[PDB]
RNA sequence: CAGACCUGAGUGUGGCAGGACUACCCGCCGAACUUAAGCAUAUUACUAAGCGGAGGAAAAGAAAACAACCGUGAUUCUCUCAGUCAGCGGCGAGCGAAGAGGGAUCCAACUCGUUGCCGAAUCGGUUCUUAUAGGAACUUGAGUUGUGGCAAUGGUGCAGGAAUGGUGAAAUUCAAAGCAAACCCGUUGCUACAUCAUGUGAGUAUUGAGCCAAAGAAGGUGUUAGCCCAUUGAGCCAUGAACCUAAGAGAGUAGCACUGCUUGGGAGUGCAGUGUCAAGCUGGCAGGUAUGUGUCUGCCAAAGUUAAAUACAGAGUAGGAAGACCGAUAGCGAACAAGUAGCGUGAGCGAAAGUUUGAAAAGCACUUUGGAAAGAGAGUGACAUAGACCUGAAGUCGUGACAAUAAUGGAAGUACCUCCAUUUCG
RNA sequence: UGGUUGGCGUAGCAAAGAUCUAACGGAACGUUGGAUACUGGAGCGGGGAAGGAUUUCGUGCCAACGGCACUCGUACACGAGUUGUUCGGAUACUGAGCACAACGUUACACCGUUUUUAGGAAAAGGGGCAACAGAGAACCUGGGAUUAUAUUCCAAAAAGAAAUUGCAUG
RNA sequence: AACGUGUCGCGAUGGAUGACUUGGCUUCCUAUUUCGUUGAAGAACGCAGCAAAGUGCGAUAAGUGGUAUCAAUUGCAGAUUACCGAAUCUUUGAACGCAAACGGCGCAUGGGAGAAAUCCCCGUGCAUGCCAUAUUUCUCAGUGUCG
């Protein structure tokens, strides 16, 4: 609903811009690792419950 | 940047906030390089700024009347331990006795043939 | 209906994040952390649970200035005038 | 010493240690011009390749490239899919300074060994 | 004006008043579902919030 | 009554405490599982968990110790004493030490109170000397309801060192597969495969010749490298502080009764509670069986500090050395963005994952079909049945060809096939 | 522990009545029109709490997911989006309650009372918290104002009209 | 015939194996080695030209300064590495001005902007307990003791 402590707010803020695919030049990287984020989090499967 | 510590406080301030008006500018242009270049020379007169004022409460507070009297985030922080511990001043405190019956046998050096 | 149809009854958070530990372990109502323990100074920990101590231990963190004070040590706090 | 020490200090070495640790032997008219044996590799000293497929292929140095522990030469590059051509990497161990690029730094080093 | 989240409005004023010297009638702020502090300055008639932004770059 | 003191507040001022860590260590707390072939004492165990606290160690320590000697001489530790012809114990299961002795460590000792002789000599603060000196002046401020002494350094200066770092050596990128069957002869002799079409990565390999070595010591480099690179030696080099040059002698104490825990400790090892409660004009405590008594021996408790040898049995910081260890279902849970994802209301639980293509990305441009994914060519590379991927098993499946007609199985033949072996030109 | 398997293209994907048509789109289910039903105001309606936390919106996308399919999606990617003197909350109520302090108890506070054998006033009974459904609470409409917000946005003829708090001003 | 069975050749699925190993485990050592009210550890939120995570850092934010070192970093773009003295170190947290699912609210002090003062931002102090002290010796309370 509306409510929210903004603490809450800022770490839903938090997690959603940390929601984000990696970024396509981090690949290319030498000796890089990545491919998939691994942390790709998705509000109908796993929940941040705050 | 030799060149930033002859300034003086304000010679600095005048050229810090043209810095941060110029680093602004470089945020709107960002949002349609220079940008760590001017981040970082802002740092710099903030370094030089703040060192001057450590500089010159060091020299407000230098001498012994006052030393205790110091803003103690100027005070020479160590350990919580060295600070509270003995210091040698008052660690070596040896009793008046043993002060005397340590110069009636000092340790005396010796061999054995 | 103890099973999925008791599971829509149940509402509330007996747990929201702590403002220490930053788990989801205050219970709200006793206002206190389950983790941490808090508000109570002295952080919760026990020695029956040392996967659980070495979870949350220095170190285990930034470890933001004891960083410093270690190299300082280190150096024998070195100083310039 | 023991290997994974000695191994790992090689792959996990900072951009300080793999500037000497990817050196180069200088070829013996600099190894009678100096008593130095091999000499770290910068840009813009010229070199020849001396094992691999570029064996006996001179050419400048383009790039230290320290991060891939190659070496980049003006002369030793492939032309890519595209038809861009690209520097192909060598290891500085396996080349030798022809002419290295000579400054008041560099000539202490050479002074200094 | 994304700005500085824990600003307030009253400075949000003060600050478009010495950074774009022109007057806010009013600031009305909102702080972004990312966590940004949105700020909707509008300017008084005296000042365009056209020529201003031009002369921002923008 | 003004004050004075005593008692207690309130602010100001200067400080500290609280948290973390807690492997080890100190104090309390305190199980049970287990074992006893049951089980209660016992055992597990004075352990785990629990609480509280330290430090780089801690605790202990300078005799109210042992012995019974030709006597030793703080503590800790260690080997042994000793799994004990000690001892405890349903005397069962079991538990179980200490003296001495060898050693480590150790130029290891001291301080109060008291007694006696003094009696503010003290302390704090202020100022001061380049100094919150172990200095000086000054202070009622504290302190005689007893500080302290007696007997029973600070300031400034130079350097060196050490220690860390900083630097720093040799020599091929030399030359181009074998046989001669111990070494010497011998630095010498002699020796294709899958008309067309491509195909052999890198030379640390082989050989031949040298070469360095107070350095052969392992790593890197496209193959296995003393000599391609890096490493270290000497020698130098710098540095912020630091580091090295007559009297007395402890009282709710010790003891004792009861209780309780505890201990090998046994008519009591230590302790605790409560009651009781000394002595110091044959003192007191120990002298491992109680009591009363007499000798003798060692000691002198009830206050304090104290390095080293020791612990680190789920710690840290900064480094280092290793391995008959594991080798990616192993080794830490974690070789990876691992206490991560994820899970649980929570306390908490908690993975899998080798980006090991290649020497290098040279990571398949371009053509072609396809809406695409993709496919067919082409290209790279030594290899792409090396294609984002070393190897590439089994099992399973697809396909081609082939033999064929409960399963498997054994024996023996025979039919057909055999990229198999051997033999023969026997 | 990993992988694989037969069963097996099987068992099923049968609760809530439903789609049809043309045109267009597209590489081939959507979109619009029409038709047809359904929900049937205790609604497959319109707003909120809890909860969720970007699901919102637009463009694109449809590899994977949406147990059939998708051209569509709550999916994917990219870019957007939430505006307050007056709404709600806090500032500022008390309530069942809770607990800091102190004090007490405990080997120990991580216990208890909740005032303290207690000098709690700093310019008679210490401090605080505890209700987004209780108390409190100054704002209304119109909009041609959005892709997405509005009792929040609108601009000088504020579309406008108010009320209200503080200070100050005649 | 078919299916099914079976052998073989290829191929797929699968991921064993082998080799590899900047990891673990264990042992040993060293030392000027042991956090915090001078704000610790932990938690939060942030900071890069493209940066989610991890790392680094803290509005001076993948760093400022000192030192050495050198010519890079390197996906692209654009013009470092190592160490350590000076600083910087946001919200918190023992957390301490009062609270707290509130990015809330104070009192005092100084600053700032500003403005017809009110508002608004900022810095510093402000928890409790205890010890010391009142050094120019603070103010007091008691049918405590006296005078
Ligand atoms: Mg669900
Ligand atoms: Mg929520
Ligand atoms: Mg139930
Ligand atoms: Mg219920
Ligand atoms: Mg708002
Ligand atoms: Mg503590
Ligand atoms: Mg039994
Ligand atoms: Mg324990
Ligand atoms: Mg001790
Ligand atoms: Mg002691
Ligand atoms: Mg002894
Ligand atoms: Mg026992
Ligand atoms: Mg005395
Ligand atoms: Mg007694
Ligand atoms: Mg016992
Ligand atoms: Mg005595
Ligand atoms: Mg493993
Ligand atoms: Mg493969
Ligand atoms: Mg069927
Ligand atoms: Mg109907
Ligand atoms: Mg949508
Ligand atoms: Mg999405
Ligand atoms: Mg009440
Ligand atoms: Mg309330
Ligand atoms: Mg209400
Ligand atoms: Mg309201
Ligand atoms: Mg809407
Ligand atoms: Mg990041
Ligand atoms: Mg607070
Ligand atoms: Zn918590």
């Amino acid at each position: 609903g509306r409510f929210k402590p903004l603490a809450i707010k800022k770490k839903y803020a938090k997690k959603l811009k940390q929601n984000r695919p990696v970024p396509y030049w981090i690949r290319l990287r030498t000796g890089n690792r990545i491919k998939w984020n691994e942390k790709r989090r998705h509000w109908r499967r796993t929940k941040l419950h705050y | 940047i030799r060149d930033l510590r002859d300034k003086s406080k304000d010679e600095l301030l005048k050229q810090l906030m043209e810095f941060k008006k110029e680093l602004s500018q470089l945020r709107v242009a960002q949002q349609l390089g220079r940008i760590r270049l001017i981040r970082k020379s802002i740092a710099r007169i903030l370094t030089v700024l703040n060192r001057n004022q450590r500089e010159s409460l060091r020299k407000v507070y230098a001498g012994r009347r006052l030393r205790l009297a110091m803003p103690k985030a100027l005070r020479p922080k160590l350990t919580r331990r060295r600070r509270l511990a003995l210091k040698d001043n008052e660690k070596n405190r040896k009793t008046r006795r043993q002060l005397r019956m340590a110069r009636k046998f000092p340790r005396r050096v010796y061999a054995v043939k | 209906t103890k099973g999925t149809t008791s599971m829509g009854q149940r509402h509330g958070r007996t747990h929201i994040l702590c403002r220490r530990c930053g788990r989801n372990a205050y219970h709200v109502q006793w206002e206190r952390c389950a983790a941490c323990a808090y508000p109570r100074a002295s952080r919760r920990r026990y020695n029956w649970s040392v996967k659980a101590i070495k979870r949350r231990r220095t170190g285990t963190g930034r470890m933001r200035y004891l960083k410093e004070v270690n190299r300082r040590i280190k150096n024998h706090f070195k100083t310039s005038l | 010493g023991s290997r994974r020490k000695a191994r790992r200090a090689h792959f996990q070495a900072p951009s300080h240690v793999r500037r000497i640790l990817m050196s180069a032997p200088l070829s013996k008219e600099l190894r009678a011009k100096y008593n130095v044996r091999a000499m770290p590799v910068r840009k813009d000293d010229e070199v020849r390749v001396k094992r691999g497929a570029y064996k006996g292929r001179e050419g400048k140095v383009t790039a230290c490239y320290r991060l891939r522990w190659v070496i980049h030469i003006d002369k030793v590059n492939r032309e890519k899919a595209n038809g861009t051509t690209v520097p192909v990497g060598v290891h500085p161990s396996n080349v030798e300074i022809t002419k290295l690029k000579l400054n008041h730094n560099r000539k202490a080093i050479l002074e200094r060994k | 004006f994304i700005v500085d989240s824990n600003a307030n409005k009253t400075e949000i004023k003060k600050a478009m008043r010495k950074l774009y010297q022109v007057k806010a009638v009013k600031v009305n702020t909102l702080i972004r579902p990312d966590g940004l502090k949105k700020a909707y300055i509008r300017l008084s008639a005296s000042y365009d919030a056209l020529e201003t932004a031009n002369k921002m770059g923008l």
